[PDB]
């Protein structure tokens, strides 16, 4: 008959075969990470080399293969999924040419030195001791000094290789038939056949456009807050109507802001919940920890989590003997092997990181009943959201008072909640807005629009209007800070964080009032909530086999992205920003500047 | 074994429905396509025995696995395979029923 079973034994041999050589790539990834020996590098580049070329074996397979007669869902989106394959269909002159680009850049930025200019022979280097002297400083001449010469020696190979990168990537797209290659970054979203719920390109950024005009009066308030704050504590240098200049970003591009509450400290005369004394009580460690996630689980409602975490994965840093990295790292090494390797430390927020990997690590679970094409999430924002909505559902006093983290007669009064309000704005309405910059930016880079050297004004008219954030003087022709940001020279589609910022806030929505949570809004816990733990585990297995869209609106309520949930939660943050934003001006003005 | 067990080779194309007490030896291709396609395969020609994956770090669902079946036939022959009955104490100089 027609092409329909060879699709179906295609589609199998490709999962087959995948499933079991990218498990090798995973294996030798892991052994790597065991132990670190020269012949282990050789092992998975040699794993690596069998994977490429087995993938571009698979695409070629899979090119000739049509769309429109096949009428099957699953099968559709399996074919166009598989014959995907990327910058192959160019002639190999630019392949070769986006490859050495991409490593020199690549070295530029991994080697690329800046340190004080008194003792640069052995001195605090790029991380983290850039960030303890940007951001634990009392004096600004230093700090704008090493801020501005960051970008002299660097920038140089940061924004002309950034052009011929989207050069290339244009062109490729071009032979792709597509306008830009960050539509390609968003097109793993793209889904058809449904009727009404026809999904383009477009409709991603509009709807984030919308989200962060929503979000905008939240940040004005938080930056006045911050503002008056400042200039009650810092009556150093910055005007009383001036702003917050580049010297005062406390990162290297100013994303996290909880390290800048200091300077907003509201009331340091109320007692807040601290774990040290519990945790040094009980000796609380990594087994410890894991522990209590089992019994959180076990409370939530969610099944048992599978012994591949008792027994296959190790459970403490690799001691002293050898030396490897302890970023977060969640491998689902496949088949059932699923490991959390980190350098474990035992911290509150660290608990809540650690069941965010324990959360990617059920997630693994749910979806490896999957092939391998179905092995991820219809988005590729499901996994960090659905890892962050445990820790979400954490970062509230209630049941960490619930685990004995501290005595219970300790108060769960107002301060606590206003202060955790805030703490919870700082981590994600502090960085979002940058956020909003970045992805506008690189997709009006990616498609053409903008002039290289534009970015002086528009870019900086959006620090003007959306951030508070200035500079002493203005940027030169090689100045490129959002180079400087570490994702986006590691070919990363910078609107996934935001995606997965709102995929988690509608989820915590949907787990915060459909549990019949009441009290304070923010105290709602998904622990003993079983109805919460059902329908999460209903949500978080299928993968991208259906449409995302008619999901998310089932467990939340949305047709697509909105922070609507995100003010929600920070209903009682808008009502106390509205309560302390009442005593003078908010807000700053363009036109002047320092 | 800690480098895997693939001795073994197991079918996945047969293209007729067995039967209770049937086996399978040919390996030829499930030809489905009417494109031309013998011996060496090609386009749209895959190979009915597929490999393996077992490994002792595995998790569930995919660890090497033994399954028996025990079959007979009712009657029709003599019976000839049962087990043991069940019996008791024999009594000496007492009365029982024998
Ligand atoms: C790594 O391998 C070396 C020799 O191959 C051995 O001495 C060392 O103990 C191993 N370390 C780990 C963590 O496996
Ligand atoms: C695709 O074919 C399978 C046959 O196994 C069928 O179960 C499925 O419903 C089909 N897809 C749709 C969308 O109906
Ligand atoms: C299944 O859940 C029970 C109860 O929480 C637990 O004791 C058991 O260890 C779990 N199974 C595995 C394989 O972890
Ligand atoms: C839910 O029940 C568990 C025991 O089943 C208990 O430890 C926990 O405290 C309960 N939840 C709350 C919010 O008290």
């Amino acid at each position: 008959s027609t092409i329909e079973e060879q699709a179906k034994t295609f589609l199998d041999k490709f999962n087959h075969e995948a499933e079991d050589l990218f498990y090798q790539s995973s294996l030798a990834s892991w052994n790597y990470n065991t132990n670190i020996t020269e012949e282990n590098v050789q092992n998975m580049n040699n794993a690596g080399d069998k994977w490429s070329a087995f993938l571009k074996e698979q695409s070629t397979l899979a090119q000739m293969y049509p769309l429109q007669e096949i009428q099957n869902l699953t099968v559709k989106l399996q074919l166009q999924a598989l014959q995907q394959n990327g910058s192959s269909v160019l002639s190999e002159d630019k392949s070769k040419r986006l490859n050495t680009i991409l490593n020199t850049m690549s070295t530029i930025y991994s080697t690329g030195k800046v340190c004080n200019p008194d003792n640069p022979q052995e001195c605090l280097l790029l991380e983290p001791g850039l960030n303890e002297i940007m951001a634990n400083s009392l004096d600004y001449n230093e700090r704008l000094w090493a801020w501005e010469s960051w970008r002299s020696e660097v920038g140089k190979q940061l924004r002309p290789l950034y052009e011929e990168y989207v050069v290339l990537k244009n062109e490729m797209a071009r032979a792709n038939h597509y306008e830009d290659y960050g539509d390609y970054w968003r097109g793993d979203y793209e889904v058809n056949g449904v009727d009404g719920y026809d999904y383009s390109r477009g409709q991603l950024i509009e709807d984030v456009e919308h989200t962060f005009e929503e979000i905008k009066p939240l940040y004005e308030h938080l930056h006045a807050y911050v503002r008056a704050k400042l200039m009650n504590a810092y009556p150093s240098y910055i005007s009383p109507i001036g702003c917050l200049p580049a010297h005062l970003l406390g990162d290297m591009w100013g994303r996290f802001w909880t390290n800048l509450y200091s300077l907003t400290v509201p009331f340091g005369q109320k007692p807040n919940i601290d774990v040290t004394d519990a945790m040094v009580d009980q000796a609380w460690d990594a087994q410890r920890i894991f522990k209590e996630a089992e019994k959180f689980f076990v409370s939530v409602g969610l099944p048992n989590m599978t012994q591949g975490f008792w027994e296959n994965s190790m459970l403490t840093d690799p001691g002293n003997v050898q030396k490897a990295v302890c970023h977060p790292t969640a491998w689902d090494l496949g088949k059932g092997d699923f490991r959390i390797l980190m350098c474990t430390k035992v911290t509150m927020d660290d608990f809540l990181t650690a069941h965010h990997e324990m959360g990617h690590i059920q997630y693994d679970m749910a979806y490896a009943a999957q092939p391998f094409l179905l092995r991820n999430g219809a988005n590729e924002g499901f996994h960090e959201a659905v890892g962050e909505i445990m820790s979400l559902s954490a970062a509230t006093p209630k049941h960490l008072k619930s685990i004995g983290l501290l005595s219970p007669d300790f108060q769960e009064d107002n301060e606590t909640e206003i202060n955790f309000l805030l703490k919870q704005a700082l981590t994600i309405v502090g960085t979002l807005p940058f956020t909003y910059m970045l992805e506008k930016w690189r997709w009006m880079v990616f498609k053409g629009e903008i002039p290289k050297d534009q970015w002086m004004k528009k870019w900086w008219e959006m620090k003007r209007e959306i951030v508070g954030v200035v500079e002493p003087v203005p940027h030169d022709e090689t100045y490129c800070d959002p180079a400087s940001l570490f994702h986006v020279s590691n070919d990363y589609s910078f609107i996934r964080y935001y995606t997965r910022t709102l995929y988690q806030f509608q989820f915590q929505e949907a787990l915060c009032q459909a549990a019949k949570h009441e009290g304070p809004l923010h105290k709602c816990d998904i622990s003993n909530s079983t109805e919460a733990g059902q329908k999460l585990f209903n949500m978080l297995r299928l993968g991208k086999s259906e449409p995302w869209t008619l999901a998310l609106e089932n467990v939340v309520g949305a047709k697509n992205m909105n922070v609507r949930p995100l003010l929600n939660y920070f209903e009682p943050l808008f009502t106390w920003l509205k309560d302390q934003n009442k005593n003078s001006f908010v807000g700053w003005s363009t036109d002047w500047s320092p | 074994k800690v480098s895997g067990n693939y001795n073994y080779l197991y079918r996945l194309f047969r293209k007729s429905n067995l039967k209770p007490f049937e086996r399978d030896i040919s390996t030829e291709i499930y030809q489905a396509g009417n494109k031309p396609c013998n011996g060496v395969a090609g386009f749209n020609c895959y190979f009915p025995l597929r490999s393996y994956s077992f490994r002792p770090t595995y998790g569930v669902g995919h660890q090497p696995y033994r399954v028996v079946v025990l079959s007979f036939e009712l009657l029709h022959a003599p019976a000839t395979v049962c087990g043991p009955k069940k019996s008791t104490n024999l009594v000496k100089n007492k009365c029982v029923n024998f």
